[PDB]
């Protein structure tokens, strides 16, 4: 599992930041960390892919990086309606396809 | 794209339990797709893989010898057969597409679509 | 020599000299008719070798595949066929089965060797 | 679908056809040297590409995947366009100019991958 | 260097143009006709030998037939390091058909022990 | 069928001891072969298998290191050298039939024929 | 290993059943689960193999079977005869090859 | 001969150096190399070996995720990248030549010449 | 890694024994026992190869031997110049290249 901290938290037009780290066989090695978001009684959506892609449909205001063993999500104009749990995934090579680490409950104050 | 699991509820530990989801809007043979748990009060895990042509499958080795995934690309449709379920087993089974890759195609590594989940109680 | 020396052994008594059988595998209208005959034993040669190849069994004489054997080509055990029968008597008894089994092998091997190309495109 | 039935067909509907053109490659005395001549020259031209496979490591295979990165000078495509929208007549057309640039990368791979082999086997 | 330049080359500083040299393996016109027909069956023996001894597709193939020290006891360094292949082939051509035997002995034994492995389940 | 074991006796840790097995009333070369211990107050377990031809051996972890399977099938024989004996390996050694197979007759994957056992006291 | 009762016991003709567990990848994977009948300072007999099949010279009175991970020998005519240590075995793959549990005791009144 | 190791001296942790080494004296290319460590107060540890030609390199596990090993028979020299730098790395870091040979010429298993070492400080 | 007596001594002229010690696995499984001798301050010199084979430029004093899992150096006419810490080292295979002892502190009286 990746480290990834429990919360975060800023007001509405505050950018915000959520890391998680893992080690170099998995997140650092491979360049495919995705970030998920999860709103309360859905399924989570795919938000960020490869380490700064985003899908078609998110806007700018969500992009990512990764150094080292750390990647992160930047949130630039945070809303109100990004209220949702974030997830880190990565690609740790064959034999361990995929390693996701703990939700970060976003709270908007 | 619409992705919707169905399946049974509730079975005792020991017991075996089967999944499916139907999938529609994209082609089904391009994509490969796995199903990937959420425990009631944690996050999120992958557990199993299957490409797009369903030939080679890949799981969490704590279901290795334990879950086979199918597909059948006739009917737009997987399956998780999950046998020996236990109470740690206990979770919202998504259906997901993405995960893998054909070779001749741009890889993912990530999933593009999810469904909402079947909720497996052991 | 020692060629053809296992055609009267039984099948798991022969499959033994399979090299003693591959090594002999190998004035104008008279130099053409010569030419004709070694042409064709290299083209029966090589056709062999490129079925061998499609199959997956390229360089081997005692192919493994992932064919299931229908009890519909033949309905024997493993003692009957390997201790009790020939090669003769076996190449007789299914020789109705023979292209269909070829096709299978060519469709197995065309499965296996794309799923080998996906499994070397991950990482 | 036959003998170059999937010729018009993308590249990766083709590449799974392979069997079928590969098993069409095998099958008075003027006449007798005319139709020697021509099954000579195609057993020959079999031989040359067993033997470049050979060399490169794919002995016995329709498909082998190399060692040898793709440049892009060659050719700079992505998957989706090579793959799924381009034919293979098109392909050939399109780095007809650098085809023995890519032999020569894939037989020196070989000569490296072969020897490094044989230093492993040696170990013990 | 080209075919045969490293032919008064010691075997070590051989055994890297293999594949140039593998290269060039392959009325009055019926007698052109014989030659090409002959390069291809000389191609094709060799091929099957090795087929038949484990090193097809290969140009070095490594095996599991032991040295014998009666073949030529030298210390590695003189056969590879000074002595070209043409004079080892001199130095060995009397054992060479009985290398050959063992290496077909050798491949016939391997091969069935690899079908007794892959029937264990 | 008869298989009578030979050697045996007590033997100081870190020495070495060869067994060996007499076989006969069927053709030894058509039958794989092993060796089985029982320890002198518990079950049996197994220790080490070898073919009918005699090319591929395998052994269980705990000895795989210290013995050595053989067979000669000109002498109707088994043997087996064990080498740096411990406290652990007192048992009945047990000379059996069966255990493999060899491909192209029927599989076995059990033991048909039992010796009388070698007693090897450490 | 495999997990046996340490001892069973029976009227001497009522049928008794010796269980044998183990686990998914190796007496749940394969039909190879072998029965052997040893009496007190004798070597062990053949009495099942496979699952179900007896060498011949087995009378009838020894059967068996399996199911998910669980197998059982069942001797039906109980007899005086039979009182001996009984073995299951299992195949467990190639790796492992065998596994046994410890012997039943099987206890004749 | 000679190996002069010009690698380096402290780092703060979670660093990374990278160590070099000159040969001269003998044919470089003909040939393996490897690094060796020398703890301030211990032992030696074998950290990695580099084959005549580059093209094979081997790590002890303790650093096979962190460090880099590689040759340029170019300018007869060694170079060793080395990344995480955690505490256990500190040692002296020797340049030797040996510890394999190339299947065309006489075994090795064992360091034929050292260097000097770098003293590498976390 | 292998076994090694932390000191050995004697008087000058009178030889020594440096053992080494290892498993089944290694030592006693490959014939490539080296023997180092390091002086402080200085890089290690190569004295003993393979099994009892010494490097040109190495004297005959120095000799060894290998039996079972135990090897060892033999210094004969011990000199005052042998003060140094001498290493055993093995050959472990290709998953595990090679292994080291501990010092041997040789004290000349
Ligand atoms: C022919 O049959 C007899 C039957 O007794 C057998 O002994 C002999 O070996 C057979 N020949 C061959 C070549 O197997
Ligand atoms: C055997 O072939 C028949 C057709 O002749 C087919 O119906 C049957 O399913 C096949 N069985 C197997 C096991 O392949
Ligand atoms: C093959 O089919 C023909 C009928 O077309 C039949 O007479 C012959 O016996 C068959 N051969 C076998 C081996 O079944
Ligand atoms: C020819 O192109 C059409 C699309 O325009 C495609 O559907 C068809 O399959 C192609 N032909 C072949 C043989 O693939
Ligand atoms: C690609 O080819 C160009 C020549 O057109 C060459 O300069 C360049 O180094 C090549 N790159 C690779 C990675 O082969
Ligand atoms: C090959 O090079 C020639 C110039 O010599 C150029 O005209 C032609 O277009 C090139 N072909 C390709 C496919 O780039
Ligand atoms: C010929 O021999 C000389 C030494 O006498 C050597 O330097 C040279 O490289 C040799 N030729 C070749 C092609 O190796
Ligand atoms: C080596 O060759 C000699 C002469 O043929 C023979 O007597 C000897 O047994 C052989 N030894 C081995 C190990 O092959
Ligand atoms: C080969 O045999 C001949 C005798 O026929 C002998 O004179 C010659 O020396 C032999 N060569 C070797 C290398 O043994």
């Amino acid at each position: 599992a990746l480290t990834q901290p429990p919360s975060v938290s800023g007001s509405p037009g505050q950018s915000v930041t959520i890391s998680c780290t893992g080690t170099s066989s998995d997140i650092g090695s491979y360049n495919y960390v995705s970030w998920y978001q999860q709103h309360p009684g859905k399924a989570p959506k795919l938000m960020i892919y490869d380490v700064t892609q985003r899908p078609s449909g998110v806007s700018d205001r969500f992009s990512g990086s990764k150094s080292g063993n750390t990647a992160s999500l930047t949130i630039s104009g945070l809303q109100a309606d990004d209220e949702a749990d974030y997830y880190c995934s990565a690609y740790a090579g064959r034999q361990t396809f995929y390693i996701f680490g703990g939700g970060t409950r976003l709270t908007v104050l | 794209v619409q992705l919707v699991e169905t399946g049974g509820g509730l079975v005792q530990p020991g017991g075996s339990l089967k999944l499916s989801c139907r999938a529609s809007g994209y082609t089904f043979s391009s994509f490969a797709m796995s199903w990937v748990r959420q425990a009631p009060g944690k996050g999120l895990e992958w557990v199993s893989l299957i490409n797009d042509r369903g030939g080679l499958t890949f799981y969490v080795d704590s279901v290795k010898g334990r879950f086979t995934i199918s597909r059948d690309n006739s009917k737009n449709t997987l399956s998780l057969q999950m046998h020996s379920l236990r109470d740690g087993d206990t979770a919202v089974y998504y259906c997901a597409t993405g995960g893998m890759s054909s070779a001749l195609q741009s890889s993912k590594y990530y999933f593009d679509f999810w469904g909402q989940g079947a909720l497996v109680t052991v | 020599l020692g060629f053809l020396g296992a055609a009267g052994s039984t099948m798991g008594a022969a499959s033994m000299t399979l090299t003693v059988q591959a090594r002999n595998l190998l004035l104008t209208v008279w130099g053409i008719k010569q030419l004709q005959a070694r042409v064709l034993a290299v083209e029966r040669y090589l056709r062999d070798q490129q079925l061998l190849g499609i199959w997956g069994c390229s360089g081997k004489l005692i192919c493994c595949t992932n064919v299931p054997w229908n009890s519909s080509w033949s309905n024997r055990n493993l003692s009957e066929i390997w201790d009790n029968m020939t090669w003769l008597q076996w190449d007789k008894e299914i020789s109705n089965y023979t292209q269909i089994i070829y096709g299978l092998l060519e469709e197995s091997q065309n499965q296996q060797e794309k799923n080998e190309q996906d499994l070397l495109a991950l990482d």
